[PDB]
């Protein structure tokens, strides 16, 4: 569950936030990296912190 | 109508830009990040655009 700038990182041989603390892509990464918008079922109106 | 900055005398304290300036774009062509710690950086100098 990411934010909407946040797919990007989502690569083998990348970094960031994601790669540095959250988790790690290996480079030799053979898979696919599906993805699609939860505003209707991942959202809050105040805020989904949770 | 950028400046080129010139630094030098310093050390490549550059683990702030991740968070203490929490830039997002950070792309390295040439030379990757996070190896940023010795023969560095000569003649460094900074455009801003």
């Amino acid at each position: 569950v990411i934010k909407g700038n946040e797919v990007s990182q989502i690569a083998p041989g990348q970094t960031g936030n994601i790669a540095d603390y959250n988790y790690k892509l290996p480079d030799d990464f053979t898979g696919c990296v599906i993805a699609w918008n939860s505003n209707k079922l991942d959202s809050k109106h105040s805020g989904n912190y949770d | 109508a950028w400046n080129r900055t010139r630094i030098s005398n310093c050390v490549a304290d550059y683990s702030v830009l991740y968070n203490f300036a929490p830039f997002f774009a950070f792309k390295c062509y040439g030379v990757s990040p996070t190896k940023l710690n010795d023969l560095c950086f000569t003649n460094v100098y900074a455009d801003s655009f």
